[PDB]
């Protein structure tokens, strides 16, 4: 049989002496592996971006969890955060001042943009990868998410779920102020509430092959849009995708909210009581819970 | 990581060095929209 590879990617850095992160990782990876099923000729590739201390932590966690019950072939790969940072920087430098905490352009923030230039960082033998946070809980077989790739319309490069808090209502304040009729920052079903980067289907081939996407990476395009939108953030890739998603929604296949059910309610308590519900509403059978802002996941 | 700026103006991080006013979202007041 011709062996079929599946690729996932998780950030796992500064994990030594960070027990809350290790426990998050444990919850994520154990639910992931318990519920995954793959055919005999299929292999699950788990990519981790780690410095060397977090690599050893991850290996200790992984040996306790592998091989999986379901018995499918699983391969672990580590990528050096320092090597990726240096590769990302030329591509990612100019966007850093708009989307990092806070000013200006530091190496330590570069890795938060990994997804935006993943198509240039991963071997070309990797056509698609799903980047996932480690504060997740999987309620289904991860193999099912991969069929969302087939629903990408012509010209879409990335699959992503909506942001479930009014953080972008707040962020786009001045643009909203100047454009009373905009849907930028409004709740669903009809508004553009922005994206959450916890679960992302990165079609590396489509990204590589998109002339629009490639232009949007260029310093002067990043600058023109952040100026148009008066955009300032500190959430990295999420911010950049959210922003270019306002200009060019065709780039994004929007996933059902059930694939990334965010639980964070920080913004409810910081100025958005009245509208919070319209952003946070998510109905349907939950496939992945996302315990963002350290929010405990229900069981 | 920084804590989000509760103010509607300035940078994304709270206590933005380059900000002097704090425009709070409705129903909040204080130098960090506390009350
Ligand atoms: C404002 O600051 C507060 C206090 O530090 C944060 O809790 C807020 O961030 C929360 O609310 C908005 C979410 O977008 C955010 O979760 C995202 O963070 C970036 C990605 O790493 C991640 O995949 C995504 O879930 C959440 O932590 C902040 O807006
Ligand atoms: O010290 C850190 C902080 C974050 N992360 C990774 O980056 C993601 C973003 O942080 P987190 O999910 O805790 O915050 P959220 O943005 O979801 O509130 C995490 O899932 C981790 O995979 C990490 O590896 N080390
Ligand atoms: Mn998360």
């Amino acid at each position: 049989v011709v062996p079929v590879d599946y690729h996932l990617l998780m950030m796992f850095t500064k994990a030594e002496h960070n027990a809350p992160l290790q426990a998050k990782a444990r919850v994520a990876l154990s639910s992931l592996l318990r519920l995954a099923k793959f055919e005999a000729h299929e292999v699950l590739n788990l990519h981790f971006v780690s410095e060397e201390a977090s690599r050893e932590v991850a290996k200790a966690l992984l040996r306790e969890l592998l091989p999986p019950a379901a018995g499918f072939k699983c391969k672990v790969i580590f990528h050096d955060v320092a090597v990726l940072t240096d590769k990302l920087f030329p591509v990612v430098e100019a966007m850093q001042k708009y989307f990092s905490a806070g000013s200006g352009t530091y190496y330590s923030d570069s890795i938060f943009f990994l997804s935006v230039a993943m198509h240039q960082i991963m071997p070309k033998e990797i056509p698609r990868i799903i980047q996932l946070d480690l504060d997740l809980k999987y309620k289904t077989n991860i193999r099912e998410l991969f069929e969302e790739f087939d629903n990408f319309l012509p010209g879409a490069v990335i699959g992503i779920a909506r942001e479930m808090q009014p953080v972008y209502r707040h962020t786009f304040w001045q643009f909203r102020h100047e454009n009373p009729k905009t849907r930028v920052g409004d709740p669903p079903p009809e508004g553009l509430p922005g994206f959450n980067s916890g679960v992302m289907l990165l079609n590396l081939e489509a990204m590589r092959q998109s002339p629009l996407y490639s232009h949007l990476l260029e310093p002067s395009w990043v600058q023109q849009l952040a100026d148009k939108y008066h955009f300032r953030g500190h959430l990295g890739d999420q911010d950049f995708f959210t922003m270019i998603g306002m200009e060019h929604p065709e780039l994004f296949h929007v996933l059902d909210c059930t694939w990334n059910r965010q639980l964070c309610t920080w913004w409810r308590d910081h100025g958005y009581s009245d509208v919070f519900q319209a952003y946070f509403r998510c109905e349907g059978h939950v496939k992945i819970y996302h315990g963002n802002c350290n929010t405990p996941i229900p069981e | 990581q920084c804590e989000s700026n509760p103010c509607l103006n300035g940078g994304s991080c709270k206590d933005d060095i380059n900000s002097y006013e704090c425009w709070c979202p409705f129903g909040f007041e204080g130098k960090n929209c506390e009350l």
